């Protein structure tokens, strides 16, 4: 879906899937 | 003297520069330079298949793909699919000469132009260990590494057993200590310092000792934090010292297997444990053969004395090589001290932190939490407004958080609209997060172009928010508002600027929605009834669910409010499956004599067979056991089985990047084969082991 809509694009409250926090030195597959 | 006894060399040697040159050739034993070399070319070996990204470059670089990449320059640019693998191809093979000491020189470069070449190419793939590794590999091709165990010592009579100079020696035992020192210096960060950064990590079962006479709070605070703060600042002291080296090597290696586990970092922590035994006398490796019986010892390497060697100086006149040798020590030691402090030149790479990701040795002390991200566009002609979905056309999420990432990522997207009929538009970003806890905030302006916005190498952004550092004492307030909220309840806290404002759509799952401000002043208005309300200090707000609303800031210092939510749906969904499951019980206990209800007969089935559709009700709940099933028995599996399965995993990692290379070095020489027959081989390549 490279194109949005405006309900989707300003839901502030959404389940964040990246909610772990990184750390920038850990190796990501 | 005591001195020299102490520090292995005099003051009168540094008196002159002959004297200083002569110190830095002196003769040593090569027995400890090359078992590191080999163990840094075997270490080498196995991470070229699996963090360098070797087994997934035909998905990284696939041909005819719309990618936005972020090289350190931007006229650099990869090669074609096959003429990847063949870079790859000859990295290996570099790697490999360097751990048998075949042709060392030539094996040095062939793994050092590939390495560095890759590792331009891509600035969100830098760290601090990536990094290590190609320092190494520069330092150690200007060394004298293959003279004691090596092939190139039966090739040649002159480089078997031979010395080494001292500055060898000097250097790597240098760059060791720079990693330790510099890193504990970083650690010395207020964050660090409380304990805010990994402040989670004491609850592995690693630490289980510690909590037999610590509390939770308590060991993460002394050992977590203050215990790596010391070892790194006094790491390298302990380990030139012979009489703490002993104190030393176990402190680190201990250091060193447990952070293999709590971490993935890769090769990391065993390329710093072979890298302790440098500081160790440099003949420790030939002591320990003589320890060996006869019959092993001829199929080990040589236990004489080594013979001399033109490398050195013997107490003569030292002549070019010996002098560039003690140049090269004292430029690149200097070098590398001052580079992680060089981030007041380069300001156009400066956000929040100091600088690119890769070469300062801070690690694991800033965590960041992004909470969302809105990407609009303008069309250029029309003027019509539109929404992209965040990392469209990306391979990483690194871009969030650097300035120059998001240039590049902007210049990249205008290329790319005009073909889906997008005529110059102008792209905006709006990014929150949050650093170690801290209230989420925006990163850049949202009302800039950033595909207009100007960017330089040396100069300060312009539009880049900068952090709140003076709420920082709210984190202490904002757990204790956490702690006290219930099973189902969860909060967000925002920290806004003045003149500035933020929409937000409530989905209709999300009922009981309500907004309390904590600091400064705002105006709230509901957009379908275009009404304005102005709220205080402690007040509380009810909002409306799937609609939309405003938040002003009209204070002219930055407001601070929290969001504070249920889903509802959920939550009815939830007691719904409970019920469901309580009947059920009544059922199997023997209650509820009554006849079962047509929906209740799948549950005690199990199967929909021979009968109409479940409901979505009887799904979720016949989906929800069977995941606790699965969960139970992957808790309940012996360790020989999870050995077992994380060896054929890496079988097949190695497997298939030694296959998909063949193919692709057999179309670069040969030629390329019928689709047919490609489509074949891959799907050869693409098979599971055993
Ligand atoms: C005028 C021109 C001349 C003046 C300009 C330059 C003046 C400053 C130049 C300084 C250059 C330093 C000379 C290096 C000498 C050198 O390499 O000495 C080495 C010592 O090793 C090093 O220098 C390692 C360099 C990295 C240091 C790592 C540890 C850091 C803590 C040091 C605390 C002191 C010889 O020692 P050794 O082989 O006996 O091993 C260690 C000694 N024991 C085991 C006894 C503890
Ligand atoms: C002497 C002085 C120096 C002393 C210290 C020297 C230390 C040298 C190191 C020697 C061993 C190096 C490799 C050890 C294993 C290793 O690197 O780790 C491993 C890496 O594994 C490897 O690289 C390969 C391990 C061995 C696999 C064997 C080769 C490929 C399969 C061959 C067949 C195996 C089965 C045989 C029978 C069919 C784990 O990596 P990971 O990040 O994917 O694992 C995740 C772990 N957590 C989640 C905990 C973070
Ligand atoms: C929407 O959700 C919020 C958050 O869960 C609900 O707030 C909760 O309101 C109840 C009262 O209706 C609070 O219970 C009472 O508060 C005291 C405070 O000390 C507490 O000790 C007792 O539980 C007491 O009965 C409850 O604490 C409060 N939630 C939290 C986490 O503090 C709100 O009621 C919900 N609104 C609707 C319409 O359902
Ligand atoms: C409030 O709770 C509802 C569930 O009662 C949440 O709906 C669920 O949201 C998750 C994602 O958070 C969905 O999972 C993902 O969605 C895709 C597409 O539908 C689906 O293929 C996968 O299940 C995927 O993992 C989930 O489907 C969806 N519905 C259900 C029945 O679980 C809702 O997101 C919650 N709202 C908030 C803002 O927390
Ligand atoms: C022996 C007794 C009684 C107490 C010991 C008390 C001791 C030493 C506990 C240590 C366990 C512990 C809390 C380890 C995490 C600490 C952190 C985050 C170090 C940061 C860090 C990391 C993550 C790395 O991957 C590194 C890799 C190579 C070189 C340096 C690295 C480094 O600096
Ligand atoms: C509710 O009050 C807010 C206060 O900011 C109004 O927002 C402003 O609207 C004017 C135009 O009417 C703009 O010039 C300002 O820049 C806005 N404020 C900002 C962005 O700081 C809002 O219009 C009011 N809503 C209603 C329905 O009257
Ligand atoms: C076309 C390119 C990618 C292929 C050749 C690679 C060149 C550029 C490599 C080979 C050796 C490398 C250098 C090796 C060591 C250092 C010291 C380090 O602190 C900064 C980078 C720096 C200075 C490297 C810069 C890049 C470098 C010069």
């Amino acid at each position: 879906t490279v194109f949005l809509d405006h309900e989707n694009a300003n839901k502030i409250l959404n389940r964040p899937k990246r909610y772990n926090s990184g750390k920038l030195e850990e190796f990501v597959q | 003297s005591r001195i020299g006894k102490l520090l292995g060399f005099e003051w009168t040697d540094l008196s002159s520069w002959r004297r200083l040159v002569t110190l830095l050739n002196r003769p040593t034993d090569p027995a400890s330079l090359a078992v590191f070399r080999f163990l840094f070319g075997f270490l080498m070996v196995l991470d070229i298949p699996q963090e360098r990204g070797l087994s997934s470059l035909d998905r990284k670089y696939l041909d005819g793909l719309d990618v936005c990449r972020f090289p350190l320059l931007d006229a650099l640019r990869p090669l074609p699919l096959d003429w990847m693998y063949l870079v790859y191809t000859i990295m290996f093979l570099g790697a490999l000469g360097m751990m048998l000491g075949l042709c060392y020189r030539i094996s040095c470069v062939l793994f050092l132009l590939p390495y560095w070449y890759v590792f331009l190419l891509d600035k969100t793939s830098w760290n601090n260990h990536s990094y290590l590794y190609g320092l190494l590999a520069f330092q150690l091709t200007f060394m004298d590494a293959n003279h004691y165990w090596s092939v190139d010592g039966l090739l040649n009579a002159h480089r078997r057993n031979a010395h080494v100079p001292l500055w060898n020696y000097a250097v790597l035992r240098g760059q060791i200590f720079i990693v330790y020192f510099i890193a504990g210096v970083a650690a010395l960060d207020a964050d660090w310092v409380e304990g805010y950064s990994m402040e989670y990590l004491s609850r592995h079962w690693l630490f289980s000792p510690f909590k037999l006479l610590l509390s939770e709070e308590l060991t993460s605070l002394l050992v977590v934090h203050w215990g790596g703060l010391l070892l790194d600042l006094s790491a390298g002291f302990l380990l030139f010292f012979d009489v703490s080296r002993s104190i030393g090597l176990f402190f680190v290696s201990y250091f060193h297997c447990m952070n293999s586990q709590l971490f993935s970092i890769g090769m990391f922590s065993y390329v710093m444990l072979a890298s302790s035994p440098l500081f160790c006398s440099p003949e420790w490796p030939r002591k320990l053969v003589s320890y060996c019986p006869r019959r092993l010892q001829q199929l080990l390497p040589l236990k004489a004395a080594p013979q001399p060697s033109v490398s050195c100086v013997y107490k003569q006149k030292p002549g070019l090589r010996h002098q560039l040798g003690a140049a090269f020590t004292l430029l690149y030691l200097l070098e590398q001290l001052f580079l992680p402090y060089s981030h007041f030149l380069t300001q156009g790479y400066n956000n929040w932190t100091n600088g690119l990701y890769g070469y300062s040795w801070d690690m694991m002390v800033h965590s960041r939490s992004h909470q969302h991200v809105k990407i609009t566009y303008r069309d250029g002609r029309t003027g019509e407004l539109g929404y992209l979905n965040p990392g469209v056309f990306t391979q990483s999420r690194r871009w969030k958080d650097h300035a120059d990432m998001l240039k590049q990522y902007a210049t990249c997207l205008s290329r790319l609209l005009p073909k889906y009929n997008v005529t110059e538009p102008q792209i905006y970003f709006d990014i929150w997060v949050s650093i170690n806890d801290r209230f989420q905030q925006r990163i850049f302006d949202p009302r800039v172009d950033i595909v207009q916005a100007a960017w330089s190498p040396f100069q300060r952004t312009s539009w880049v928010q900068p952090l709140l550092m003076d709420l920082s004492p709210w984190r202490a307030k904002l757990q204790e508002i956490k702690s006290s909220l219930d099973n189902h309840t969860e909060v967000v806290f925002i920290a806004d600027f003045p003149g500035l404002h933020l929409e937000n759509f409530v989905s209709e799952d999300l009922g009981n929605t309500s907004i309390q401000l904590l600091q400064g002043e705002v105006t709230v208005e509901l957009v379908a009834e275009q009404k304005n309300q102005t709220l205080r200090e402690g007040e509380k707000m009810q909002l409306p669910a799937g609609e939309y609303h405003k938040v002003y800031t009209t204070s002219p210092s930055p407001s601070c409010y929290m969001y504070v939510y249920v889903n509802t749906t959920e939550l009815a969904l939830e007691q719904d499956l409970a019920y469901l499951q309580e009947l059920k019980e009544k059922v199997e206990n023997g209650s509820e004599t009554g006849p079962l209800p047509p929906e209740l007969q799948p549950l005690l089935e199990g199967e929909v067979k021979g009968g109409p559709e479940p409901t979505p009700l009887v799904q979720t709940f016949l989906r929800r056991q069977q995941r606790l099933q699965e969960i139970e028995r992957r808790r309940n599996t012996p360790f020989h089985e999870r050995f077992f399965r994380f060896l054929l995993r890496k079988l097949y990692v190695f497997r298939r990047s030694f296959l998909m290379t063949c193919i692709s070095l057999r179309n670069l020489i040969l030629g390329r084969p019928s689709l047919e027959q490609l489509a074949q081989e891959v799907t050869y390549a693409n098979l599971r082991p055993f």
